[PDB]
RNA sequence: CAAUUUU
RNA sequence: GGUGAAAUUCUUGGAUUUAUUGAAGACUAACUACUGCGAAAGCAUUUGCCAAGGACGUUUUCAUUAAUCAAGAACGAAAGUUAGGGGAUCGAAGAUGAUCAGAUACCGUCGUAGUCUUAACCAUAAACUAUGCCGACUAGGGAUCGGGUGGUGUUUAUGACCCACUCGGCACCUUACGAGAAAUCAAAGUCUUUGGGUUCUGGGGGGAGUAUGGUCGCAAGGCUGAAACUUAAAGGAAUU
C-alpha cells in the first residue's frame, strides 16, 4: 500500500485474487485427457462438465456434471490437453 | 412423472389417438402400453382392458382427466386414449411396466 | 341406520322411530349432524337443523348428506310475479293483508 | 360494443326494483345461466332446467346438485368431511 | 433524535417479522424485539429435600427440574428485571452479568 | 392534542357540511 | 410394598387447590381448597393457609387406606401465567412430614403449540 | 352424610406379560350391587404409571406408559397396552438452543387390526473439533433424514403384534438402526421417538388378551 | 390500588 | 372465580376439580438466531403437484439489445363494504359490578359487528433503514448464510466437521481518513479545490390536506388542490 507494483505481482497469488479481476483477464479451467478402461483411444474432456460423454464401444462414464469441476470416477488418465 | 416422457415420444415415435384407431390397431397386437384417461366411461374402460387381456399389452392408468390429456400431447384439443403403436426412441417400456 | 353410522357425521332425511319412512330434515339444503352415541341405553343424540338439542333412537335411518337444491334464499323475489306463482302451487296464502288494516 | 357499462344481464328490468337489489341479483343470476364443465362426459354443456337439477347435453346424465350452481359452498366440505371419515371405518 | 443504532430490535434486512404475547401485562410484541430471560437450575429447592428423600420411598435421585421460555414486554421488564445502570456508553455491553 | 384527533375531528365535520350543501341544493 | 396415590395438586395464583385421586385416575379423595378455611377472600393465595390444607388431605387420605402417592404439580395451564402461585412450594413439604411417601413428583402444565389469544388485548391490561 | 368412602372396597392392577413384576397399581371402585352392577362396569379407566417400577431398571425413568383395564376376574384383573409416551420435562430439558428439531408422523396400521401414531424427534450434535456453535442443517438434510425416519419405522408391518412391539419399544432397539440409518449425514444423537397414540382399537379380543397371564 | 389546581 | 382490596356471575338440581370419549373452529409452540426467502407488503405443521426466481460455476451463444422513467398500468398489513359458509377464542358498540368529589375510562364478568374462508371492492399506515435507482473509487478487522477451488486434515467409502481462499447476501466492531448543526455515518465520504447518469419532492408557521372544480369508488373516502385572512416565531441538535 501507498507504493506497489501491479507489472510484477507475487506469481502465487492467483488463489487470493477472482479469475475475473486480475490483471490479464485468464480462465482457470482448462482439459481432461481421459480414458475409458474398456476401450483404446484418448479423448479430451473440458475440466468442468455439462452434458455426460460418450466413448465408442462400452458408452457409459468418463465424467460426471455437478456444479464444480466433474468427476472421472474411475481413475485413469490426465496429461493435460 | 411422465408428462415429459409421453412428449419424447409424439415427436419421435408413431402413435394414434382416439378411441377408434386404438381399437383397430390392437388385432394384431401392433399396439404397446394403451394410456387412459380417469373420467372415460367405465362402460369402454373395462373392455378395451379386456382387449388388452387377450392382446398381453401394458395399460397405464393416467389419473389426469380426459381433457388434461389433450394437452399432455401437444394437442390444443381434448384426446382420451392415446396408443403407442411403436417406440422408436422412447424409454416408456419398462419404466412403466 | 344411525346405529351403523360414526358419530361426528352429515347424516340427512332421518325418521323419528324406526319404519315412520323419513321424517327429518328434509327440505332444501338442511342435514343434521350427529353429536354422539349411547350403546347403553339404545339411543343417539342428534342436533336437528332448528339448533335444537335432541335424543332418539339408534334404529332411525338416514341417508348420507345435505339435500340438493341448498340456497335459494339468496335471489330476491324481486317482484310480486315470482312470489305469486311460487305460492299458487301450494295453496292459498297470499297476499296476507294487515290486521291493522 | 360494451353496450351497457355495469347492469349485465340484469339490465332488462331498467330503472326498477333498486341498485343494490339488482346486484344482488347480477352475481347470482349469471351464474345459473353459464355452463359448467360436465364432470362425467368432460365437456362443458352443463346447464340448470330447475332449482337443482343439472342436465348434460351428451350422455345426458343429470346431477342433482346446488339450487343455483353445480354444487353448493355446503357439498364443498361435505363429500370431502366424509372422505376424511371414510378411512376411519375401515383404517 | 436516534437513541438505537438498531433502532427495531433485531429486525434488519427482513421486515415485519412476527408478535408474541407477554406474562403479565399480557400485550403483544414483536417477537425479536422486546425480552427474554432465562436463568434456573432446579426447581425443588431447600425447603427439605434433605427431609425429602426420608420423606419418599425410593429416593428417587433427580427431584426433577421444569423449564419455562417466557417473554416479558419491556413495559414489565423495567418493573422487574433489575438494569440498575443505562449510561450513554454501557448502552452497547453484551454480557449476562 | 394529536395529529390524529384533528384529522378524525374534519373528516366527520365534512360529512355534515357535505349534506348541507344537499339540503340547499 | 404399600398404595400409591395421585395428589394432581393444582395451583394457580388467587387460590390454591389440593387434592387426592386414586391411581386409576377416575375417583377422587376430598378436595380441599384455600378459600374454605381463611374467611379473608386474599388469602386463597396465601402461604400457611395452603399449609395445613395439606394435613386434612393427609389425614383423610391415611384414614381410608392412602400411604404413599405419585404427586403431580399442576399450575394454571393454558394460556395463562404457567408458573406455580405462591403456595406451591408451601404445600408440597406440608404433606412431605405428615407420614406420607412420595414418588416421581410431575408437572401437568399443558402449554399450546401457540394459538388463541388471551385477554386483555393487544394493547394489554393496565397496571 | 354416611361416609361413602367405606362402602366402596379396595381392587388390583395387573399389567400384561412382556415385563417383570405387575403389581402395579393398587385402586378401588365400589361394591358390585345390582342397581348398577360395577363388575365389568368400570370398563374404561386407564392407568399412568411410570417405568422405574415396572422395570426395575430406574434409568428408564422418563418414557412414561398408559394402561387401559378391560375386565376383571374375582378381585383381581388384566389389562391390555395402551401407547407409550414422554413426559413433560425431559422434552422440555432436552431442547437446547443452536441445533435442529426433527419430526416424523407416520400413522401405522399394525400388522392386527390397530393403527398407532408413532412420532419421533430429533437433533443435531456438535461434531467435536467444532469452531461453529450454531450445528444446525442445511435444511435439505431435515427433509433428507425424514425420507428414511419416516419408512425405518414401517418395517413394524409383517409381525410384531403389539407384545412384540413392546418387546422392541422397550429395549430402545430401533433408536439404535437411526445411527445405523443417518450415516449419510449424522452419527449419533438422543434419537428418541416421544410419544404413540393409538385410535382404532376393534374389539374386546377375548382371547388375545388372556394369554399374558402369570 | 387510588392524586385535581396553583393567571 | 375475580383483582391491590372486593363486588357483579355460576353452584348441594352436584358447581370448581377429576378421568373417559368425542366434536367444532382458531393458531402453528419450545426450537428462533444480530439468520433465510420476497419487488414491497409479508412469510414458519408436514406431504404431493404446478410453474417461477436469486447466487455460484462454464474456454455455450447473441452482439449494445442498457439506467431512470411524464402518460398509463400490476401487487398492495390492519380496520371497513356487499352477499354467502362459519361464528370455538378474543372482542369496537352495548349492558353491568368496582373506582371516583365527577368516570357511560383505566380495573372486573358477559357479550353484538368483527377476527377466519369464498367472489369482488376499497388503495391508504411509523407501507421506516423517517436517510430515491443505476455505475465507479476510498482504512483495517472479526463473525454468519448460500456457491465454488486446494488441503499429504479429523471422524464415520462418500457425507458431516476443521484450515487457507474467493463470489454474492443480511449485518457488526474499531478509527475519524473524510463529512455534518450535532447525533452519528464506510456511507450521511470522493463539494464553495462547487459537474458520472437520471426520476420525484420542499421554500417561515398557521389557514389546510379544508373550500371549489375534476376524477375513481357501492359507500366510508382516495388522488389532484388553492386563497382571502392572522402572527414573529414555530423548529432542529447538544450544554447548564
Ligand atoms: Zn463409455
Ligand atoms: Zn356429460
Ligand atoms: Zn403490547
Amino acid at each position: 500500500v501507498l507504493v506497489q507494483d501491479l507489472l510484477h505481482p507475487t506469481a502465487a497469488s492467483e488463489a487470493r485474487k477472482h479469475k475475473l479481476k486480475t490483471l490479464v483477464q485468464g480462465p482457470r479451467s482448462y482439459f481432461l485427457d481421459v480414458k475409458c478402461p474398456g476401450c483404446l483411444n484418448i479423448t479430451t474432456v473440458f475440466s468442468h462438465a455439462q452434458t455426460a460423454v460418450t466413448c465408442e464401444s462400452c458408452s457409459t462414464i468418463l465424467c460426471t456434471p455437478t456444479g464444480g469441476k466433474a468427476k472421472l470416477s474411475e481413475g485413469t488418465s490426465f496429461r493435460r490437453k | 412423472s411422465i408428462n415429459q416422457k409421453l412428449a419424447l415420444v409424439i415427436k419421435s415415435g408413431k402413435y394414434t389417438l382416439g378411441y377408434k384407431s386404438t381399437v383397430k390397431s390392437l388385432r394384431q397386437g401392433k399396439s404397446k402400453l394403451i394410456i387412459i384417461a380417469a373420467n372415460t366411461p367405465v362402460l369402454r374402460k373395462s373392455e378395451l382392458e379386456y382387449y388388452a387381456m387377450l392382446s398381453k399389452t401394458k395399460v397405464y392408468y393416467f389419473q389426469g382427466g380426459n381433457n388434461e390429456l389433450g394437452t399432455a400431447v401437444g394437442k390444443l384439443f381434448r384426446v382420451g386414449v392415446v396408443s403407442i403403436l411403436e417406440a422408436g426412441d422412447s424409454d416408456i417400456l419398462t419404466t412403466l411396466a | 341406520p344411525l346405529g351403523s353410522v360414526p358419530e361426528g357425521t352429515i347424516v340427512s332425511n332421518v325418521e323419528e322411530k324406526p319404519g315412520d319412512r323419513g321424517a327429518l330434515a328434509r327440505a332444501s339444503g338442511n342435514y343434521v349432524i350427529i353429536i354422539g352415541h349411547n350403546p347403553d341405553e339404545n339411543k343417539t343424540r342428534v342436533r336437528l337443523p332448528s339448533g335444537a338439542k335432541k335424543v332418539i333412537s339408534s334404529d332411525a335411518r338416514g341417508v348420507i348428506g345435505v339435500i340438493a337444491g341448498g340456497g335459494r334464499v339468496d335471489k330476491p323475489l324481486l317482484k310480486a310475479g315470482r312470489a305469486f306463482h311460487k305460492y299458487r302451487l301450494k295453496r292459498n296464502s297470499w297476499p296476507k293483508t294487515r290486521g291493522v288494516a | 360494443a360494451k353496450r351497457t357499462k355495469k347492469v349485465g344481464i340484469t339490465g332488462k328490468y331498467g330503472v326498477r326494483y333498486g341498485s343494490s337489489l339488482r346486484r344482488q341479483v347480477k352475481k347470482l343470476e349469471i351464474q345459473q345461466h353459464a355452463r359448467y364443465d360436465c364432470s362425467f362426459c368432460g365437456k362443458k354443456t352443463v346447464k340448470r332446467g330447475a332449482a337443482g337439477i343439472w342436465t348434460c347435453s351428451c350422455c345426458k346424465k343429470t346431477v342433482a346438485g346446488g339450487a343455483y350452481t353445480v354444487s353448493t359452498a355446503a357439498a364443498a366440505t361435505v363429500r370431502s368431511t366424509i372422505r376424511r371419515l371414510r378411512e376411519m371405518v375401515e383404517a | 433524535p436516534k437513541k438505537r443504532a438498531s433502532n427495531g430490535r433485531n429486525k434488519k434486512g427482513r421486515g415485519h417479522v412476527k408478535p408474541v404475547r407477554c406474562v403479565n401485562c399480557s400485550k403483544s410484541i414483536p417477537k425479536d424485539k422486546a425480552i427474554k430471560r432465562m436463568a434456573i437450575r432446579n426447581i425443588v429447592e431447600a425447603a427439605a429435600v434433605r427431609d425429602l428423600s426420608e420423606a419418599s420411598v425410593y429416593p428417587e435421585y433427580a427431584l426433577p427440574k421444569t423449564y419455562n421460555k417466557l417473554h416479558y414486554c419491556v413495559s414489565c421488564a423495567i418493573h422487574a428485571r433489575i438494569v440498575r445502570v443505562r449510561s450513554r456508553e454501557d448502552r452497547k455491553n453484551r454480557a449476562p452479568p | 392534542m394529536r395529529a390524529k384527533w384533528r384529522k378524525k375531528r374534519t373528516r366527520r365535520l365534512k360529512r355534515k357540511r357535505r349534506k348541507v350543501r344537499a339540503r340547499s341544493k | 410394598s404399600q398404595v400409591f396415590g395421585v395428589a394432581r395438586i393444582y395451583a394457580s395464583f388467587n387460590d390454591t387447590f389440593v387434592h387426592v385421586t386414586d391411581l386409576s385416575g377416575k375417583e377422587t379423595i376430598a378436595r380441599v381448597t384455600g378459600g374454605m378455611k381463611v374467611k379473608a377472600d386474599r388469602d386463597e393465595s396465601s402461604p400457611y393457609a395452603a399449609m395445613l390444607a395439606a394435613q386434612d388431605v393427609a389425614a383423610k387420605c391415611k384414614e381410608v387406606g392412602i400411604t404413599a402417592v405419585h404427586v403431580k404439580i399442576r399450575a394454571t395451564g393454558g394460556t395463562r401465567t404457567k408458573t406455580p402461585g405462591p403456595g406451591g412450594q408451601a404445600a408440597l413439604r406440608a404433606l412431605a412430614r405428615s407420614g406420607l411417601r412420595i414418588g416421581r413428583i410431575e408437572d401437568v402444565t399443558p402449554v399450546p403449540s401457540d394459538s388463541t389469544r388471551k385477554k386483555g388485548g393487544r394493547r394489554g391490561r393496565r397496571l | 352424610v354416611v361416609d361413602p368412602f367405606t362402602r366402596k372396597e379396595w381392587f388390583d392392577i395387573k399389567a400384561p406379560s412382556t415385563f417383570e413384576n405387575r403389581n402395579v397399581g393398587k385402586t378401588l371402585v365400589n361394591k358390585s350391587t345390582g342397581l348398577k352392577s360395577a363388575s365389568d362396569a368400570l370398563k374404561g379407566r386407564v392407568v399412568e404409571v411410570c417405568l422405574a417400577d415396572l422395570q426395575g431398571s430406574e434409568d428408564h425413568s422418563f418414557r412414561k406408559i398408559k394402561l387401559r383395564v378391560d375386565e376383571v376376574q374375582g378381585k383381581n384383573l388384566l389389562t391390555n397396552f395402551h401407547g407409550m409416551d414422554f413426559t413433560t420435562d425431559k422434552l422440555r430439558s432436552m431442547v437446547r438452543k443452536w441445533q435442529t428439531l426433527i419430526e416424523a408422523n407416520v400413522t401405522v396400521k399394525t400388522s392386527d387390526d390397530y393403527v398407532l401414531r408413532i412420532f419421533a424427534i430429533a437433533f443435531t450434535r456438535k461434531q467435536a473439533n467444532q469452531v461453529k456453535r450454531h450445528s444446525y442443517a442445511q435444511s435439505s438434510h431435515i427433509r433428507a433424514i425424514r425420507k428414511v425416519i419416516s419408512e425405518i419405522l414401517t418395517k413394524e408391518v409383517q409381525g410384531s403384534t403389539l407384545a412384540q412391539l413392546t418387546s422392541k419399544l422397550i429395549p430402545e432397539v430401533i433408536n439404535k438402526e437411526i445411527e445405523n440409518a443417518t450415516k449419510d449425514i449424522f452419527p449419533l444423537q438422543n434419537i428418541h421417538v416421544r410419544k404413540v397414540k393409538l385410535l382404532k382399537q376393534p374389539k374386546f379380543d377375548v382371547g388375545a388378551l388372556m394369554a399374558l397371564h402369570g
